[PDB]
């Protein structure tokens, strides 16, 4: 559950990703890849080697998708109902390969906005994955 | 933890810019913001009620600095982590009873500090690497448990 | 997230518990106890002792709470506010204890109703006891 | 995993009326119903689209029959759990790829399924045993993690 500060830092921290958007999923992507390599099982035919234009394209979709959970931050099995019936009932992903790509999100944010990454907004934006982790997770239909 | 030459060079190289006096705290003061229930193994350190208070806690820069220094002591015998930790298993798992999910969770928040002190040069391969290390070092730390 | 139909049969179940809620609340401690050991450090001046007139009277309170969260299970962080601040800020609970409690609640049902606990249940109340368990494990004030 | 005399017997005594052709069906059905991407890793195995189908699925029920034959070697070698189930390990860890948080799982559902069948007779003691056995069965088969 977030706090109202949660939420505060998390708009005003993600609201600073913009047109970095693939840029930023993209590497996290890859970070994921790299560091658990398990999680390539998912993507048995995706081209995931280093600057993968399929990739670029993915974490762009990703990036999106937190855009979308940060804009329905208050109500987001709503606006998310879509992706979790693609990622827990059609993919079937295991909850651990979530936590493996938040902290790889956590990671690309701390690497590319140093001044906003304080402890703080560090704390709101692992609950803030850990949410839409669940989100995705669950089967709510 | 098997670490290619190349992995291992490039890990050395990175530990060798981390500044010992501040690096460990900053970790232990983020573990105790973001995961605030581990604040409860902490209770003789006085002042931990606001991220502010956390992380000037003089006691939580301390006693960082002896958490980074048993990862410093990891990087040097990669080879044998059971050994190097296992008097710090004993206290952590026999005494303390710290659930293991902790560990990982502290190796996890140095990765994230580690970059965000080196920015780019804290490229994927590298926090590959980092990554088998800290899972050493957190498996290392559970071995009373397994 | 629950779904709809999950929130029915936790409902239906938690119903079928009636007016034994505060026995089976205190034998999921006492389950606890037994079976992690480590949970104890959370309640160092308790008697633990088999019948405990102390676990009995705490057992009858988590009932309660569960039944709270029950009624309220559209709303529970609001439900549940008081007991949040009390398990996640002031004790301080690490999130696995929660885990361990649950199972043994889960435990406790089987014994007690096994007719009830059908597979679709047990999975609507394991949902739910998550829930309850990232609500009180959230510090969300 | 040691036991006293007390709960070896009491362990023992409730195995004793396992229905051996069934409970292994049961705790593995169960699992992909209430945790239900375990079903990746059984696709092959048909339908599991409502519970009615996965508890009422003849490979559920068979290969839930060498699950607990499995479980039931493991009580006859409780002091070389790490060597018993060796093979095994390599199978789901190095092979398969499950993460080790749902070996304990699968054990807690046996305990549900263990606690449905016998009630008033799985007493807490009882319970504390068993959940000694389960976590020295999850620990042996992701030893290939540790
Ligand atoms: C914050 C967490 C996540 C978010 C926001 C997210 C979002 C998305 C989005 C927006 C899509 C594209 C959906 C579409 O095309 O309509 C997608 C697809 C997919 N996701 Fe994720 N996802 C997350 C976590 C994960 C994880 C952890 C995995 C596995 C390790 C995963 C595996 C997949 C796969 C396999 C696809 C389909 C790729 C394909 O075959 O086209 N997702 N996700
Ligand atoms: C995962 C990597 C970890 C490493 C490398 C590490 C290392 C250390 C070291 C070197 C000490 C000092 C030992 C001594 O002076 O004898 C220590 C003490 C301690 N650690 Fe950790 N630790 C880790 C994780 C954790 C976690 C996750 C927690 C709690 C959530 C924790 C709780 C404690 C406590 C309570 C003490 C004793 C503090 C005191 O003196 O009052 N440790 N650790
Ligand atoms: C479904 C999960 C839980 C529920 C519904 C619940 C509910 C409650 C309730 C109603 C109280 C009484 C509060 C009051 O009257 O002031 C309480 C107190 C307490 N709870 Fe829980 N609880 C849960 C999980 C846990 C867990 C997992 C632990 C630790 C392993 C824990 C540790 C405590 C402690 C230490 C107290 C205070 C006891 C005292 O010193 O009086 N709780 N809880
Ligand atoms: C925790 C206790 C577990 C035990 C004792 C156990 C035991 C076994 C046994 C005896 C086999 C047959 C091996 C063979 O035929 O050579 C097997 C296979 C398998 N196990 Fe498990 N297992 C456990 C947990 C899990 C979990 C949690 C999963 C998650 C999905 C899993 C996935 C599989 C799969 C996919 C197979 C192969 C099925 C096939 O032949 O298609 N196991 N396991």
């Amino acid at each position: 559950v977030l706090s109202p500060a949660d939420k505060t830092n998390v708009k005003a921290a993600w609201g600073k990703v913009g047109a970095h958007a693939g840029e930023y999923g993209a590497e996290a992507l890859e970070r994921m890849f790299l560091s658990f390599p398990t999680t390539k099982t998912y993507f048995p035919h995706f081209d995931l080697s280093h600057g993968s234009a399929q990739v670029k394209g993915h974490g762009k979709k990703v990036a999106d998708a937190l855009t979308n959970a940060v804009a329905h931050v208050d109500d987001m099995p709503n606006a998310l109902s879509a992706l979790s019936d693609l990622h827990a009932h059609k993919l079937r992903v295991d909850p651990v390969n979530f936590k493996l790509l938040s902290h790889c999100l956590l990671v690309t944010l701390a690497a590319h906005l140093p001044a906003e990454f304080t402890p703080a907004v560090h704390a709101s934006l692992d609950k803030f994955l850990a949410s839409v982790s669940t989100v995705l997770t669950s089967k709510y239909r | 933890v098997h670490l290619t030459p190349e992995e291992k060079s490039a890990v050395t190289a990175l530990w060798g810019k981390v500044n010992v006096d501040e690096v460990g705290g900053e970790a232990l003061g983020r573990l105790l913001v973001v995961y605030p229930w581990t604040q409860r193994f902490f209770e003789s350190f006085g002042d931990l009620s606001t991220p502010d208070a956390v992380m000037g806690n003089p006691k939580v820069k301390a006693h960082g600095k002896k958490v980074l220094g048993a990862f410093s002591d990891g990087l040097a015998h990669l080879d044998n982590l059971k050994g190097t930790f296992a008097t710090l298993s004993e206290l952590h798992c026999d005494k303390l009873h710290v659930d293991p999910e902790n560990f990982r969770l502290l190796g996890n928040v140095l990765v994230c500090v580690l970059a965000h002190h080196f920015g780019k040069e804290f490229t994927p391969p590298v926090q590959a690497a980092y990554q088998k290390v800290v899972a050493g070092v957190a498996n290392a730390l559970a071995h009373k448990y397994h």
